[PDB]
This record gives C-alpha cells, sequence and structure tokens, in this order.
C-alpha cells in the first residue's frame, strides 16, 4: 500500500477530499 | 536510495539569535520531516510536512525549502534546544535519515582548572571549559589513555574531560613523576 | 494518551537470537501501521521496516531484510522484532513507532520508549574500584572513584544517598581494548571538609546485582 504512506501520493489524495 | 546529507553537523549558538540548519537530499524530493531527540531520551517529532510544527513544538521553528533544498529556521533560539535534529523524508523508499546536526549553546570563553589523581591507573580531571575541544598529553618521567567528555551542562553549558591513563603494577612503580598536561582554547600556555 | 511499552535491556552472544517487543497501548494498531528505527551508539538513525498488522504488507530496508523479521499480534496490540546472528556492529540502541500513511501525515507522532541491546562474549563480569595536595585547587578539593572492568553496561554511582549534589560528574563509560567497560565519577570538596564529612561513591551494577559502596579517604 504505497499510494497512502508515500509522499508524493498526498497531493493527489488531496484533490479526492475536494472532489467527492 | 535517496540518502539526506545535514549541515552544519556541529554548531554552537547562544539565546536570541535565529538558528538556521539544512538537510539536502541526493535526489529531489516533495517533503522533509524533522525529529528533535534529547540525550537518553526518544526522539520527539519537531515539523512535519516540510513546514508544519507538531504539538508541543514551539511557533518560534518553522521549516521551509523544495526539492533538495531543505532546511529547519529557529526566529529566536531559546535554552531547551540543544539536541540533535534529525531530518527524514517519505518520498522514497527505503526511508533514510540524515545524520542529525548537534545543537550546543554558546557559553563564554573559559579555561578549565586541572587536577590529578593518583592510583593506590591515574586520572586526570578537566572541569568547566568551553568551548569542548581540549588536547590531554600524559607525562610520565617527561616521556610523551582513554578520554570522556559529558555533555553541555544544563546550569552553565560546559564541558568536562576525563582522560584514564591505564599502566600495570610493574611499570608503575617503575618511574616517578606522573604529570598531565593540557592546552586550552582561550589560554595561550598549557597546565600540568 | 498513547503509548507504545517496548521491552527491557538485552545481552546475547555474538551469533545468537534475540526478539524484542513494543506493546502499543492507547490505540489500536490495526488502524495504523508500525516500525522499527536502530540507531547505532554515539550515531544516527536507521530504518529497519515495518509491517501492517492487519495483514501482510511487510516492508524491510533492502540491506536490512534477513536479519529482521517483524510480527505483530492483533488481539496483544503488541509489535515484535526478532533479529539473528547478532555481531559487534547490530549492538545499537532500538526504537519503536507507528505511521498512519496519508491521514496521518506520515510524521511518526508516537515512538517507544527505546530498547538497549548489547553483543559480547564476556559476559558478567563485577566492577572493580580504585583527595591529595595535588587534587585540590582553590579552595576547592576533587575526589572521585574508578569503576573499572566491568561488564555490561550502566553502573549507577551516586555520592552519599542525594549528598553532594552539585560539583558531581559521572563521566560516560569508554570500551578498553580488553573488552569491558570502565568509568570514572569524581566529586569537588573544600579544602579540609573532604577528611571531616564522610564521602562515599554507591557504585550499583545491577546486571551482575553487584552493590559496592567505596569510602573516599584523603591522603
Amino acid at each position: 500500500k504505497d499510494l497512502l504512506e508515500l509522499d508524493k501520493w498526498a497531493s493527489l489524495w488531496n484533490w479526492f477530499d475536494i472532489t467527492n | 536510495q535517496i540518502v539526506l546529507t545535514q549541515s552544519p553537523a556541529v554548531m554552537s549558538a547562544s539565546p536570541g539569535e535565529r538558528v538556521t540548519m539544512t538537510c539536502s537530499a541526493s535526489s529531489s524530493v516533495s517533503y522533509m520531516y524533522w525529529y528533535q531527540q534529547k540525550p537518553r531520551s526518544s526522539p520527539k517529532p519537531w515539523i512535519y510536512l516540510t513546514s508544519n510544527l507538531a504539538s508541543g513544538v514551539p511557533a518560534r521553528f518553522s521549516g521551509s525549502g523544495s526539492g533538495t533544498s531543505y532546511s529547519l529556521t529557529i526566529s529566536s533560539m531559546e535554552a531547551e534546544d540543544a539536541a540533535t535534529y534529525y531530518c527524514q523524508q517519505w518520498s522514497s523508499i527505503p526511508l533514510t535519515f540524515g545524520a542529525g546536526t548537534k545543537l550546543e549553546l554558546k557559553r563564554t570563553v573559559a579555561a578549565p582548572s586541572v587536577f590529578i589523581f593518583p592510583p593506590s591507573s591515574v586520572v586526570c580531571l578537566l572541569n568547566n571549559f568551553y568551548p569542548r575541544e581540549a588536547k590531554v598529553q600524559w607525562k610520565v618521567d617527561n616521556a610523551l589513555s582513554q578520554e570522556s567528555v559529558t555533555e553541555q551542562d544544563s546550569k552553565d553549558s560546559t564541558y568536562s574531560l576525563s582522560s584514564t591513563l591505564t599502566l600495570s603494577k610493574a611499570d608503575y612503580e617503575k618511574h616517578k613523576v606522573y604529570a598531565c598536561e593540557v592546552t586550552h582554547q582561550g589560554l595561550s600556555s598549557p597546565v600540568t | 494518551e498513547v503509548q507504545l511499552q517496548q521491552s527491557g535491556a538485552e545481552l546475547v552472544k555474538p551469533g545468537a537470537s534475540v526478539k524484542l517487543s513494543c506493546t502499543a497501548s492507547g490505540f489500536n494498531i490495526k488502524d495504523t501501521y508500525m516500525h522499527w528505527v536502530k540507531q547505532r551508539p554515539e550515531q544516527g538513525l536507521e530504518w529497519i521496516g515495518r509491517i501492517d498488522p492487519a495483514n501482510g504488507n511487510t516492508k524491510y530496508d533492502p540491506k536490512f531484510q534477513g536479519k529482521a523479521t517483524i510480527t505483530a499480534d492483533t488481539s496483544s496490540n503488541t509489535a515484535y522484532l526478532q533479529l539473528s546472528s547478532l555481531t559487534s556492529e547490530d549492538t545499537a540502541v532500538y526504537f519503536c513507532t507507528r505511521s498512519r500513511g496519508y491521514f496521518g501525515n506520515y510524521y511518526f507522532d508516537y515512538w517507544g520508549q527505546g530498547t538497549t541491546l548489547t553483543v559480547s562474549s564476556a559476559s558478567t563480569k563485577g566492577p572493580s574500584v580504585f583527595p591529595s595536595s595535588k587534587s585540590t585547587s582553590g579552595g576547592t578539593a576533587a575526589l572521585g572513584c574508578l569503576v573499572k572492568d566491568y561488564f555490561p553496561e550502566p553502573v549507577t554511582v551516586s555520592w552519599n544517598s542525594g549528598a553532594l549534589t552539585s560539583g558531581v560528574h559521572t563521566f560516560p563509560a569508554v570500551l578498553q581494548s580488553s573488552g569491558l567497560y570502565s568509568l570514572s565519577s569524581v566529586v569537588t570538596v573544600p579544602s579540609s571538609s573532604l577528611g571531616t564529612q564522610t564521602y562515599i561513591c554507591n557504585v550499583n551494577h545491577k546486571p551482575s546485582n553487584t552493590k559496592v559502596d567505596k569510602r573516599v579517604e584523603p591522603k
């Protein structure tokens, strides 16, 4: 589960919280 | 493997002045994380996500940077900050740390006082000297051991040295004079 | 209030196996990961690896795999770290922390208390112990004891059980080339108060269960 514990995959998840 | 070369490793600063310490990487990372570890204690997290303080971190601290440029700055330094500030990244695996920068307090220039103990192993003592650099030279009958230095004392920000000259009982009774010579920083001469 | 209860200090033989613990309290480990960090003495931190408590997502540093084995008990809420083929380089202090990934801002929020590990073959060596006109300086006389030839660390040294608080300097121990440890602990007294007020160094070595009270008398 890299997409949740890595740095660069945070700005991506920040866009899921503003588009849900 | 993205590693963190941290600098300045050894530094000194008094209270009131600003302190800035960097932690550059071998490859571009997106965030830097700071951890402070006091002696004989677990590292307390300081700054996360490049420039976000933790719960108990004073607002005088702050981070900044981008890519490999990453640092930590203090608005005005206080006293309870003298420790190591390891950095860390979370952009690539394996996760690597920096070697940490040791933070010391800038005390007034002061030479130590020499003292010698005789075995009834000769023990020499240095007390309350700043800075921490010192040179110890044993001289048994004018002829040229393990050193031990304490941390920066919480009361006066001074260090203390202990050189332990080990010698067998057969060679201890063969000589006569047992001296301990020290060359300090502010003192322009040696002692014995 | 969140805590991580680790294990106690260890002393293993060169090449044997040893396992550490980390009982996490105040939260469920299944809601996060668990990371172990090795810190060589007087050096920096080294990331060992991690384990997902719920299922198999265990990662290690590729330079640390094979040597490290991180397990977990979901019902016990305790993370374990097993090591094998202990060598002199492995002699270090090991910590325990967690990381909630993106939802916890990645940073290691809560750490354990840290566990010290030592590797050698000369085990259970009791400590050996040891004021003149050349020990005084301007109305202040220096005196102390020499705790030598003990293993393993540490050796608590107190003076008169609370007396002579100021001016005490218990130096950190040095690793002699003989294999045993040896430190010093001095204390400063007045001009002629060294012979008047009785001073004694209380050296207690908990591993070997060696409590030694040495009296320092002037020359």
